[PDB]
RNA sequence: CGAUGAUUUUUGCCCUGCACAUUUUAGAUGGAUACGAAUAAGACUUUUUAGUCGCUGGACCAUAGCAGGCUGGCAACGGUGCGCUUAGCGGAAAGGCUUUGUGCGCUUGCCGGCGGAUAGCAAUGUCAACAUGCGCGGGGAUAAAUCCUUUGCAUACGACUUAG
RNA sequence: ACCGAACGUGAAGUUAAAGUGCCGGAAUGCACGCUCAUCAGACACCACAAAAGGUGUUAGUUCAUCUAAAUGAACUAGCCCUGAAAAUGGAUGGCGCUCA
RNA sequence: CAUCGGUUUGGAGCGGCAGGAUAAUGGCGGAGGAAUGUGGCACGGCUUCUGCUGUGUGUUAUAGCCUCUGACGAUACUGCCA
């Protein structure tokens, strides 16, 4: 609820309107909001329903000349990124001012992969879902309609994950060292005071 | 909350043929008192060949819960018409009072049949006193030894739009 | 209303626009799919159409009208001087497609390849790639540096590479510069093959 | 032998006992249905309330029989001594650690930043010690 | 209708091990070790004792308490197969074309060959699955014999030789040529 | 210290609206932490200034304020509704602005 | 969107240490505070048996001093800013993450001494990053493109391929 | 042309009809159920659907057989599926939404 | 900034009074009853009765529950307070 410089959204896990419908009024309210691993997003539904949604939406196209027609972007980012203007006043200089706060990648490219991320729960869909429902991820829809890169954001984040769990065994030893150090000073003059405070 | 059960009670007006036109008792499950009389004068118009204007209600009051801390389970017999006909039926629901019963009655009647509150005559409402008297299997369930069970995926409420932790659903 | 016949369409719309090609020079859109348990290898070269010709030849077909018989066959001669090695780029794979890292050039560039660089060749001071070249004087060691990161890092091997112009009959003096891929072996062999 | 990973739910169940309102303690009296239950305590009114209203805890009351009163609640309440049950778990303490923190003025804010100041001091020191 | 609680018995016989962790099972006998993932279905486990585990559906509608006796059926096949082996047999059947199997090895994979089938030139080359032993009975002619220890493995494969074989563009009833199953049970009867 | 702030933090979200029309005499405030109408009742009255730099120096300054004061709350999410001397300009929706402490009654 | 070559002998150009000044801002005002995965699950302990934890970040870190001045002492050998220097790692958009030694400060860990007034009972009561320009210092480098003529692998004209 | 309400120029308050995930002011508000669709559905006028089928699922009605562990028949009506074919690409207003 | 007058939206507002089945409950006292039958007891398949466990019996026992009722005391809901 608070004001933050930005607001880096881990993709994984959340439905894709549910999220986008919360980043829309985000930026509009004039939040800047990163969004990576957007691969990992979910559709409710299962796969081939939401495939045949997408080939719907590839069927329209302007017939006296297909390059003016609706640009059909297949990237899972790009899918969010519809999904997000269809929910902005994006032909005003205001709605333009609001998507220039917005930016979704595949994957956690530099710098938010040494960056925390949060998640949002009124998305989530582990939180939204019903426990039986069947579900789409939107890497694999991309895949199956022309995204080009699953394998290479695959490999990627293999090796950024690699160097985040050497990051964090390092983060839990120092943490573990600085509660020992903490342990050997409790029931001291300033420890019990501050017991007294709820601290 | 939505409901109370009242009586009521009237008769026809006095004439001369009659000095002591004899009192009828319902009971009525509505929202206030004026919703009350209205039930009551159209139960009466079907029943018997009697109008409001030569009519008088005579009481009309609350009916309280005798035991509204005891768990119960009631059987509740029903008219109710749908698209296409007339029927009867009979369902059976848990709760600790009256009211209660015919409450989520309601809602199960709007939820599975469509019926709309206009629809259903509530022919009668019974607290089933020996487990014997239950016959639906949907509240049967609940009247086992030692029933216990978990509540398993949790879904936590939050009050910020981001968390800064990963989920759980223990409990 | 319908057509009153049935025809198919005239042209093709998988070659559009039918616009002036961006260059003279044609590019490849694709390689050869590289297999790392074959020997380092180009996978293409540059020529210049000289003419056709006639030629004769038995064909081996069995079941063939004509097997066993000579044929005469249209056949177009390409003259293919050799080509010379100036340098090497090296590309990884990135989510946005493949992206290339770094150019390492040769010591010395032959002036043909080095007119490539010009509009105005005559008027020029010919200062191109001449403060390169005291990158290897001092001791190389910059240049080796490049090369390493191509080692660490590139997925993709692709040499540049010019044509001899001058052996030609053609009065342009330029010449032409592309980038042929590596093909075969890993990544470091290719690096120290180009 | 054969190790299968079992749940560790905690079960609606008579005895189990409740947070009501992040506030007080109950006791599952009876169960009307999947979502309803009768709770009573000691310092609330016996009342029928849905599960989704209040949170189980790992306390059970042991050998409440199916539809004590609130007399036979609160002597059995009192004989397995449940408050105290509760106030010494973890989630006693962290409610209680926040309602405590809650009540400070700004000058307490004030001397719990100082405190905290000498606390690192003497920490720090401990830490290079190690 | 949601019903509150349902369950189901595994039986486990005095020689496997049932290991399940987070809807893994993993089987282990005598015959080797299976391995299923069951994390498309939401289901809990109980270890009743040694010889016995429970398995339950709390709070469940039609379709959910339907996935439970499914559950029970696959580790049992699973404890079955580790313990007695899964064999299935099929017979060569033709009118007058000889139906050529043999079982090859190209590329280090082995493969069933069926040859002549209802006098074709085609060669038609199954793969044989991993875990999987076909083997041409020495015992009886013209029969083909499929064992492992995955009951889904090996019926799988033997229904791959026998879709394998169909006839097309001809009465079916009249060309009743193929490969099919003719005995389904377990190595260790 | 390095914090010198004594205000609360806002944002100018919008004028008050229907669907298709706008009133620019008031405007829709969002103060951060609050998330009920009763947390936000604490503010009603509070000043509030929003503060913009402008080109041209005035008295030697860059820096311009709009005062207002919130009037009331807003819907069920802790919103205010504001009132300012001069309407904030609508390409401020979406900047920040200073709800004060004063004054104050605490 | 990237790699790479060359970037004016003009007082024009590049890099870098300052100091002063002007414009700009979709909107600084302590800190964007880094596992991964599962969710009918995770973690820790003994052990694979049982116990315990979470049930929100109202957390964590930082936070006292003329917008933070000047000076003294005690205890500690710590914490911390800037500055040269050292080693490694990071190519997804690496432009960052650490690390060696070393000089100048500060320390509110504890205790003292001196200063703030009058902006008048409030008035943003002015303290930011980014950019650019001008003054000094230090270094450094020393081109091309177009017109024109030419060509015909090109061409309505532009454009294009060539040569000078 | 329907619903609401009829109009001098303004301030403050409250509403009607209509709404409150985002586009858009107002809840991802509280609650009981039902529904999963390889043409779901989504708000009066209004921008259509029938006869007829389903062992999808839910609740009911009336009979019958069972320790001399529940089951068998017929039926009722909810949501869902089939019945349901047109010409530029395209419209629950759009995005999108599945314990909604 | 203070106070006043007019209009108006609020608070976890606080308090007094009235009505009702002169609330119904609950708590306490008395009588009656049964089961999703506690203790006890008996029969058992499994636990070295290491919540073993299941089934029977019968009526407070080493838990309790339900019905009716007697005298006190509250609360909810509704309304009033010049
Ligand atoms: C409850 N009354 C229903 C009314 O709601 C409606 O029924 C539709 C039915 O027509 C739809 O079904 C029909 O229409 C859909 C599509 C064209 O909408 C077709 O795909 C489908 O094949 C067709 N049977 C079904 N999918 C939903 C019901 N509510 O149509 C009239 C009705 C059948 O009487």
């Amino acid at each position: 609820s608070s004001f933050e410089k930005v607001v880096v959204i881990d993709g994984k896990g959340h439905l894709l309107g549910r999220l986008a419908s919360i980043v829309s009024k985000q930026i509009l309210n004039g939040q800047k909001v990163v969004v990576v691993r957007c691969e990992e997003l979910n559709i409710s539904g299962e796969f081939f329903r939401n495939k045949l949604k997408y080939h719907d939406y590839l069927r329209k196209a302007t017939r006296y000349n297909k390059k003016k027609g609706p640009f059909h972007f297949r990237a899972p980012s790009r899918i969010l990124y519809k999904a997000i203007r269809g929910m902005i006043p994006h032909k005003t200089a205001r709605g333009k001012a609001a998507l220039e706060r917005l930016k979704v990648f595949e994957g956690v490219p530099p710098p938010y992969d040494k960056k925390k991320r949060v998640v949002v729960p009124q998305a989530l869909r582990v939180l939204r879902l019903k426990p039986g429902r069947k579900y789409t991820t939107v890497g694999k829809l991309s895949s199956a309609v022309g995204w080009k890169y699953e394998s290479v954001v695959e490999k990627l984040e293999e090796k950024r994950k690699v160097q985040s769990a050497e990051y964090y065994a390092k983060k839990k030893a120092l943490t573990k060292k600085l509660n020992a150090a903490k342990a050997s000073t409790a029931e001291s003059e300033a420890a019990q005071k501050l017991a007294a405070f709820g601290y | 909350s939505r409901l109370n059960e009242y009586q009521v009670i009237g008769r026809n007006l006095p004439t001369e043929s009659v000095p002591e036109p004899k009192l009828f008792r319902m009971r009525i499950f509505a929202p206030n008192t004026v919703v009350a009389k209205s039930r009551y004068w159209y139960f009466l118009q079907k029943l018997h060949k009697v109008k409001k204007a030569s009519g008088e209600i005579v009481s009309v009051n609350i009916i309280s819960e005798a035991k509204p801390t005891k768990v119960k389970t009631f059987g509740i017999w029903l008219r109710y018409e749908s698209r296409s006909g007339i029927h009867n039926m009979y369902k059976e629901y848990r709760d600790v009072t009256r009211v209660g019963a015919v409450e989520t009655m309601y809602q199960d009647l709007a939820a599975r049949h469509r019926a709309r509150f206009r629809s259903i005559h509530i022919l009668k409402v019974v607290e089933l006193e020996k487990t014997d008297d239950v016959k639906r299997q949907y509240v049967k369930q609940f009247l086992t030894k030692d029933l216990k069970f978990p509540l398993p995926h949790r879904v936590q409420k939050s009050k910020k739009l981001f968390q800064a932790t990963a989920p759980t659903t223990f409990y | 209303s319908h057509r009153k016949y049935e025809a198919p369409r005239h042209g093709s719309l998988g070659f559009l626009p039918r616009k002036r090609a961006a260059k003279q020079r044609g590019r490849v859109k694709s390689f050869p799919k590289d297999v790392k348990s074959k020997p380092v290898a180009l996978t293409a070269f540059l020529g210049y159409k000289a003419g056709m010709t006639t030629i004769v030849r038995d064909l081996d077909r069995p079941g063939s009208k004509m097997h066993k018989r000579e044929v005469v066959e249209a056949a177009t001669v390409v003259d293919t001087p050799p080509m010379v090695v100036v340098g090497v780029v090296g590309y990884v794979e990135t989510p946005r497609g493949l992206r290339s890292l770094t150019t390492v050039w040769a010591e010395h560039l032959s002036e043909e390849v080095r007119r490539r660089f010009y509009k105005n060749w005559y008027k020029s001071k010919k200062k191109a790639f001449t403060k390169y070249s005291g990158k290897y004087a001092t001791d190389a060691k910059q240049v080796e540096t490049e090369l390493a990161r191509i080692k660490k890092y590139a997925s993709v091997v692709r040499v540049l590479a010019h044509t001899q112009i001058k052996k030609t009959p053609l009065s342009q003096k330029k010449a032409h510069l592309a980038e042929i891929q590596i093909n075969g072996g890993s990544v470091s062999d290719k690096v120290d093959w180009a | 032998s054969s190790t299968v990973k079992a749940a560790n739910w905690r079960f609606v169940e008579v005895g189990r006992v409740v947070l009501v309102d992040n506030k007080e303690l109950a006791t599952i009296v009876e169960i009307i249905d999947q979502k309803r239950v009768l709770i009573d305590g000691p310092k609330i009114q016996r009342q029928a309330i849905a599960l989704a209203k209040i949170v189980l805890t790992p306390i059970v009351l042991p050998n409440l029989p199916r539809g004590s009163r609130t007399a036979t609640v609160t002597k059995k309440w009192a004989a397995a001594d449940i408050d105290a049950k509760w106030a010494a778990s973890g989630w006693a303490k962290k409610l209680a650690n926040k309602e405590r923190r809650s009540q400070l003025s700004d000058f307490e804010r004030f001397q719990v930043m100082v405190l905290k100041k000498q606390r690192r001091f003497a920490t720090k020191k401990a830490l290079v010690k190690a | 209708m949601k019903y509150i609680q349902t369950d189901q018995i595994l039986d486990i016989p005095e020689g496997v091990t049932v290991d399940i962790k987070a809807r893994v099972v993993k089987v282990t006998g005598p015959r080797g070790e299976l391995t299923k993932d069951l994390k498309h279905i939401d289901v809990t486990f109980n270890k009743i004792n040694n010889r016995a585990i429970k398995i339950t559906v709390h709070n469940g509608d039609r379709k959910h308490v339907a996935a439970l006796r499914t559950v029970k059926s696959l580790i049992a096949n699973l404890i079955t197969g580790v313990t007695k082996g899964y064999k299935y047999k099929m017979r060569f059947v033709y009118a007058h074309f000889p139906i050529n199997v043999n079982i090859i090895k190209k590329d280090g994979q082995d493969y069933v060959e069926i040859r002549n089938f209802l006098g074709e030139k085609r060669v038609r080359e199954v793969k044989i699955h991993e875990g999987v032993t076909m083997e041409i009975s020495s015992t009886q002619k013209d029969e083909l014999i499929v064992s492992g220890n995955s009951l889904e493995a090996v019926s799988q494969n033997a229904a791959d030789i026998q879709q394998i074989c169909r006839v097309r563009n001809k009465d079916i009833r009249k060309f009743l040529d193929g490969i099919y199953v003719s005995e389904r049970g377990t190595i260790v009867e | 210290a390095e914090s010198h702030r004594l205000y609360v933090k806002g944002k100018h979200i919008s004028y008050q609206r229907s669907k298709s029309v706008t009133n620019p005499n008031v405007s829709l405030i969002q103060i951060e932490g609050v998330a009920s109408p009763k947390d936000a009742k604490f503010y009603l009255g509070k000043r509030i200034a929003y503060v913009y730099r402008a080109p041209k120096e005035i008295r030697g300054s860059k820096i311009r304020v709009i005062w207002g004061k919130v009037t009331r709350t807003h819907g069920n999410n802790g919103l205010v509704r504001a009132n300012f001397k001069k309407n904030l300009p609508p390409k401020t929706f979406g900047a920040s602005v200073r709800i004060m402490l004063y004054p104050s009654n605490i």
